[PDB]
RNA sequence: UGACGGAGCCAGCGAGUCUAACCUUGGCCGAGAGGUCUUGGUAAUCUUGUGAAACUCCGUCGUGCUGGGGAUA
């Protein structure tokens, strides 16, 4: 049970990473957002879907 | 002298065999 | 789907493929600038296609030169060939002809040598 | 079970150099300070 | 095997030019992307091969 | 070559002479080298290897 | 090969020599995927695969 | 267990009677322990040597030695640290990198080199690629077969650069224990030699004490990738210095 | 020593001097690694 | 035009399953042949590709030759 809860937490961050590329190559005007650390993130324009 | 004891044992024994 | 050209300078087995294209003035040599170009007693040399004829000529256009072969000096040689001819054949090809053969009125006037390279030799007497 | 179920219910090692971890010295307290 | 110089190599005809292809260094998006099967499928593979191999040494 | 004289007067006295490896490839000793004694130069039919062992025939 | 190097004769056009290319040092690039495929694939089939 | 007996004693004073008086063997000034384990110890020999660590007699002062060090690529980092620290400043006969070790010393050079130190030490991520370096008369035997250390106290992990920085203190530290302690390099088969006192700088009773602590490290069972590589039933010990026969100790 | 390394040997103290010579008389006591004297 | 000590850099030749030392010290196994380990000395234009040296830069010195038994620590 121990080991399917790792294979479950390491798939869900691998299916979030995922979902955060697919996300990030829609539309739309976005901007790499640095960290302290180096974590980048996508920081979405304030504007609503056509 | 044990030196010479030993050196004689090892050579005796290889003419042995 | 830029305006790109390309030339070659030579002396006796270095060679220098130079890639002249529009851009905001930027001259690299292997990389690094132009301004790097050992053993720095003919860095003028390597200058002198640019203070011939005016850095207003460069400050457009980007020159990216990559050089293989030879020594030192037969480096810096084909350098400055491959600057000249790059900046000619892109005022050829680009700008007006006129500006080209002023280009190559003022090369040719300095030394011919940095538009055309004494290539085959000897002389069997 | 006690470890595995508040889980399920919540010396040197050079990576490249493997005989790193035989090789280097065993530095003691006695080596750093005095004199030599 | 041949190998032929590249001074040689280069200054060759176009017919006669020699497809090398270099090796692959960067872990590119569809050998990271595909999928292969485990298990009876792999056991499958392996049978299907051993079972080739014996075909065409014995031919 | 190696090993089949102890000086370079022997091999000057065997000057000429045809030698051969194992694998028949016919051989000819030209001169004496310098610094090790008994060791000479040999010239050969093609490239022989280091598994070899050459041949003087005498009687 | 060393004799066709000697009598390549530079002015030898053929079609093919439109699609295949050279490499910096003048030796021939053979592209390793395909050449039924297509080594990059599009945004929509990037978009599908993901 | 213990080895200290009238056996051993004898065969250790015979063999320094022997070699002040004979005229084969004046130049070489070393008494070796050959271990005769029972089984074949299995690791293959690379040629790193693991540490003995000697309980209570330092063999050797690092002072009192020619010592080489081999450094990385850039090699100024290693150099001006170590030589104007003042804990190491003197310390190193020479401190050279790989490739101008390489681009100046070929052929007999090496043989000079050889001759003229007598402790070579390299940096860890450079001792691999020595003994192309270093030819093979470093590494036929085992009398000037290098060293490693690890320069910095600094630990690599995955996705990121160890920072390039070095450490007087630590390699004195490192350095103190090399000379200080003995060493040995496992092999397949069941001879084993170990490098246990000298000549003159030594005497009986503490060469035969650190012999039983190369007992004790090397057929303990832990401290077991550093020593603990005799596991079955140590069989032989002999003594000899490098041209003298081996006299025998322990035969179990 | 303590005697500057830049100054000409003219300008030397005698126990400057004497500083000297002990230490090149007697280097081991002074712990003098043994590969700098052959 | 030197001597030490660091650093930057630039070639063209050359690709046969082929390329390459010697003498020892000992331990163990074996009937022997030998195998394997261990060890010190000597020799060296290394080994297949990366890389040359002269050159360039930066600290330091400072320009009146060579010998063995004798004799001072």
């Amino acid at each position: 049970v121990k080991q399917h809860l790792q294979r479950e937490t390491q798939l869900k961050q691998v299916q979030q990473r995922m979902d955060a590329q697919r996300e990030l190559l829609k539309k739309g005007s976005k901007k790499k957002i640095v960290d302290s650390s180096g974590k980048i993130s996508f920081k979405w324009k304030k504007q609503r879907k056509r | 002298d044990y030196y010479q004891q030993v050196q004689r044992g090892k050579q005796d024994k290889k003419i042995s065999r | 789907a830029v305006p790109s050209v390309q030339t070659f300078g030579k002396k006796k087995s270095a060679t220098a493929v130079a890639h002249v294209k529009a851009g905001k003035g930027l001259i690299k040599v292997n990389g690094s600038p132009i301004t790097l170009v050992e053993p720095e007693i003919l860095r003028f040399k390597v200058y002198e296609p640019l203070l011939l004829v005016g850095l207003d000529k460069f400050s457009n256009i980007d020159i990216r030169v990559r050089v293989t072969g030879g020594g030192h000096v037969s480096q810096v040689y084909a350098i400055r060939q491959a600057i000249a001819k790059g900046l000619v054949a892109y005022h050829q090809k680009y700008v007006d002809e006129q500006s080209k053969n002023e280009l190559k009125k003022a090369f040719t006037s300095y030394d011919r040598t940095l538009l055309i390279a004494d290539s085959r030799r000897p002389e069997p007497k | 079970l006690e470890d595995i179920q508040q889980s399920i219910l919540k010396f040197v090692k050079d990576h490249r150099y493997p005989g790193l971890t035989p090789g280097l010295a065993p530095v003691g307290l006695s080596d750093e300070e005095d004199s030599s | 095997g041949l190998k032929v110089p590249k001074a040689v190599q280069k200054e060759l005809p176009f017919k006669s030019q020699i497809h090398q292809m270099k090796p692959q260094k960067k872990k590119t998006y569809m050998a990271k992307r595909a999928v292969v099967l485990g298990g009876d499928e792999k056991k499958a593979r392996s049978f299907i091969q051993k079972v080739l191999t014996i075909s065409k040494a014995k031919d | 070559i190696k090993d089949m004289f102890s000086s370079a007067m022997e091999v000057a006295r065997f000057e000429g002479a045809q030698i051969k490896t194992v694998s028949g490839i016919r051989g000819e000793i030209k001169r004496a080298l310098s610094k090790p004694e008994g060791h000479y130069r040999a010239a050969f039919e093609d490239k022989i290897l280091m598994s070899d062992i050459v041949i003087l025939r005498s009687w | 090969l060393r004799e066709k190097a000697k009598e390549r004769n530079p002015d030898e056009y053929y079609h093919a020599m439109h699609s295949r290319k050279t490499d910096a040092k003048g030796l021939l690039i053979s592209s390793r995927h395909g050449d039924e495929e297509d080594e990059s694939l599009s945004m929509d089939q990037v978009k599908l695969l993901k | 267990d213990i080895i200290k007996s009238g056996l051993a004693e004898k065969a250790l004073k015979a063999l320094i009677l022997q070699c002040e008086e004979n005229p084969s063997l004046k130049n070489d000034k070393d008494i070796h322990i050959i271990i005769n384990t029972g089984k074949k110890m299995g690791i293959n020999r690379d040629n790193i040597p693991r540490i003995i660590p000697l309980t209570k007699y330092k063999l050797f002062k690092p002072r009192d030695l020619n010592i080489l060090l081999i450094t990385k690529d850039p090699s100024a980092l290693y150099r001006e640290t170590l030589t104007k620290d003042e804990h190491t400043s003197e310390l190193f006969k020479e401190i050279i990198s790989v490739k101008n070790l390489r681009r100046r010393f070929k052929g007999s050079k090496l043989t000079q080199l050889y001759k003229d130190f007598d402790l070579v030490v390299a940096d860890y991520r450079v001792h691999h690629l020595l003994p192309e370096v270093l030819g093979s008369r470093f590494y036929h035997g085992s009398k000037k077969l290098p060293y490693m250390i690890r320069m910095s106290k600094e630990v690599k992990l995955k996705r990121q650069q160890m920072v390039e920085k070095c450490d007087p203190i630590y390699v004195r530290a490192q350095l103190r224990s090399i000379c200080k302690n003995t060493s040995y390099i496992p092999n397949n088969d069941n001879c084993l030699s170990v490098r246990v006192g000298y000549i003159q700088k030594h005497s009986i009773p503490e060469i035969l004490q650190n012999i039983q602590d190369t007992i004790n490290f090397l057929t303990d069972k832990s401290k077991r990738p550093q020593g603990g590589v005799i596991k079955g039933g140590i069989i032989s010990i002999f003594v000899k210095t490098s041209n003298s026969t081996s006299l025998p100790i322990y035969q179990f | 020593a303590d005697v500057d390394l830049h100054k000409r040997a003219g300008e030397l103290t005698q126990e400057e001097l004497e500083r000297i010579v002990q230490i090149m008389q007697n280097p081991t006591h002074y712990k003098i690694p043994a590969w700098f004297l052959n």
